[PDB]
C-alpha cells in the first residue's frame, strides 16, 4: 500500500555530517508515520536507533537523530563515526502495519580508498573432466564496498551463466567478492579469451586469460 | 497511526 | 544486555510447518511487544506481525494473516512464529525484534534470525576443485562447487593460514550452493611450500583436503 523509497548509497567523511531520507508513496510523511530507522551492521546485527519519527532509543549515540525534511522523514548523523559504515533501514507505520524501505547503504570513509586485486583462474582440469567449466575471479581490499563485475568471452560481453557474491567486509575494512562464469566443458573449449572487468568508482581494474 | 492499547 | 537468541538456520520441507523460536533474556519478557520480520535479498524487509506476551494479542500484516502465527512462552520467555503451508516462497531469513511502547516508542533490540530454507533437494556433496595461478604476492583458490544444504566449513593448511585468507560467500546456480576461497602468500613460499585447502560438507558428511600445485 505504500512503498518506502530510501537513497541507494551515501558516502561521508568521519566528523561530517550525513542525512538518510525516507520518501513514503501514499503522501506527505507524517507525525502518524511513527517514522522508524534501524542500522544493519555485518553478521545481521539489527539495531533500533530512532522510533516514533525523533526518538532515540536508549543507549544509541547522541549523534544520531531522526526527523522530518520536507514531506519525509530523515535520519540525521552529526559527526559521522567510522562505526556508523552500515546500512540503515527505514519503517513507516500505515494504520495497523508497517512498511519498511530498500535500505541505505552508509559509507564513512574509515580509511583511503583502494582498487580490488583482482585475479581470474581459468577451471582446473580436475572439473573438465565433468563437462563442466568454472571460471572464478576473486575480488578483495577494495573500498568502498561496492563493485560492478563484468565478463567477456573472446572480447564480447558475456551474458548468462554468471553469479556475484553480494560484498563482504574483510578484517582490515575492506571488502571482499568473487564472481563466477559458469560453461559447458566444450563451450570453453569453443573459446580462445577470457576476461573479468571490475568496476570500482569509475575506475576498472581487469585480468584476461587464453585457453 | 495505531491499533490497540499501547 | 538484552539478547533475543534464534536457531541460525533450519531446513524444511515444502509442504510443512516450523516453529521458529526466539528466547529472550535481559529483561522482564512481559513488558515489551515482539515483532517478526522477513527478509529476501531483493526484497527488502518485511513486517509479518506483532505479539505481545501478556494477552498474546496478536496484530497481523494482512498478508500473513494465514500463513503465521505468533505465539509466546512465559516461563521459557520465549517468543514464537509458525510458519504453516510452506513453499519455495518461504525460504527466507526470519528476525524477531522487540518494540517498547510505554516509556518510549520503537524497535530496540533484534535476535540474528533463522535462514529457512524450504526444499525437498536431496543432499549432495560439493565437488572441490584447486584454484592455482593465472601466468610478488600469488593468489591461490579453491572452488567448492555444487553442494546442498548449507553450509561447508574451509580451512587453510590445517589452521597453519591465517591471513590473506578470504571465504566468500555462497551464491546459488541452479537450486544448489556454489562458493570458494582464497589465500595470498607472499610468492617465496609457491609453489615451494605448498597450500591445503580443507573443505568440509556436514549433511553429506565429507571433507575433502586439496594441496594447491602449478598446473
Amino acid at each position: 500500500q505504500a512503498v518506502v523509497t530510501q537513497e541507494s548509497a551515501l558516502t561521508t567523511s568521519p566528523g561530517e555530517t550525513v542525512t538518510l531520507t525516507c520518501r513514503s508513496s501514499t503522501g506527505a510523511v507524517t507525525t502518524s508515520n511513527y517514522a522508524n530507522w534501524v542500522q544493519e551492521k555485518p553478521d545481521h546485527l539489527f539495531t533500533g536507533l530512532i522510533g516514533g519519527t525523533n526518538n532515540r532509543a536508549p543507549g544509541v549515540p547522541a549523534r544520531f537523530s531522526g526527523s522530518l525534511i520536507g514531506d519525509k522523514a530523515a535520519l540525521t548523523i552529526t559527526g559521522g563515526q567510522t562505526e556508523d559504515e552500515a546500512i540503515y533501514f527505514c519503517a513507516l507505520w500505515y494504520s495497523n502495519h508497517w512498511v519498511f524501505g530498500g535500505g541505505t547503504a552508509l559509507t564513512v570513509l574509515g580509511q583511503p580508498k583502494s582498487s580490488p586485486s583482482v585475479t581470474l583462474f581459468p577451471p582446473s582440469s580436475e572439473e573438465l573432466e565433468t563437462n563442466t567449466a568454472t571460471l572464478v575471479c576473486t575480488i578483495t581490499d577494495f573500498y568502498p564496498g561496492v563493485v560492478t563485475v563484468d565478463w567477456t568471452v573472446d572480447g564480447t560481453p558475456v551474458t548468462q551463466g554468471m553469479e556475484t557474491t553480494q560484498p563482504s567486509k574483510q578484517s582490515n575494512n575492506k571488502y571482499m567478492a568473487s564472481s563466477y562464469l559458469t560453461l559447458t566443458a566444450a563451450a570453453w573449449e569453443r573459446h580462445s579469451s577470457y576476461s573479468c572487468q571490475v568496476t570500482h568508482e569509475g575506475h576498472t581494474v581487469e585480468k584476461s586469460l587464453s585457453r | 497511526p495505531p491499533y490497540p492499547a499501547w | 544486555q538484552v539478547q533475543l537468541q534464534q536457531p541460525g538456520a533450519e531446513l524444511v520441507k515444502p509442504g510443512a510447518s516450523v516453529k521458529l523460536s526466539c528466547k529472550a533474556s535481559g529483561y522482564t519478557f512481559t513488558s515489551y511487544w515482539m515483532h517478526w520480520v522477513k527478509q529476501r535479498p531483493g526484497r527488502g524487509l518485511e513486517w509479518i506481525g506483532r505479539i505481545d506476551p501478556n494477552s498474546g494479542g496478536t496484530a497481523y500484516n494482512e498478508k500473513f494473516k494465514s500463513k503465521a502465527t505468533l505465539t509466546v512462552d512465559k516461563p521459557s520467555s520465549t517468543a514464537y512464529m509458525a510458519l504453516s503451508s510452506l513453499t519455495s516462497a518461504d525460504s527466507a531469513v526470519y528476525y524477531c525484534a522487540r518494540y517498547d511502547y510505554y516509556g518510549g516508542s520503537y524497535f530496540d533490540y533484534w535476535g540474528q534470525g533463522t535462514t529457512l530454507t524450504v526444499s525437498s533437494g536431496g543432499t549432495t556433496p560439493p565437488s572441490v576443485y584447486p584454484l592455482a595461478p593465472g601466468s610478488s604476492m600469488v593468489t591461490l583458490g579453491c572452488l567448492v562447487k555444487g553442494y546442498f544444504p548449507e553450509p561447508v566449513t574451509v580451512t587453510w593448511n590445517s589452521g597453519s593460514l591465517s591471513s590473506g585468507v578470504h571465504t566468500f560467500p555462497a551464491v546459488l546456480q541452479s537450486d544448489l550452493y556454489t562458493l570458494s576461497s582464497s589465500v595470498t602468500v607472499p610468492s617465496s613460499p609457491w609453489p615451494s611450500e605448498t597450500v591445503t585447502c580443507n573443505v568440509a560438507h556436514p549433511a553429506s558428511s565429507t571433507a575433502v583436503d586439496k594441496a594447491i600445485v602449478p598446473r
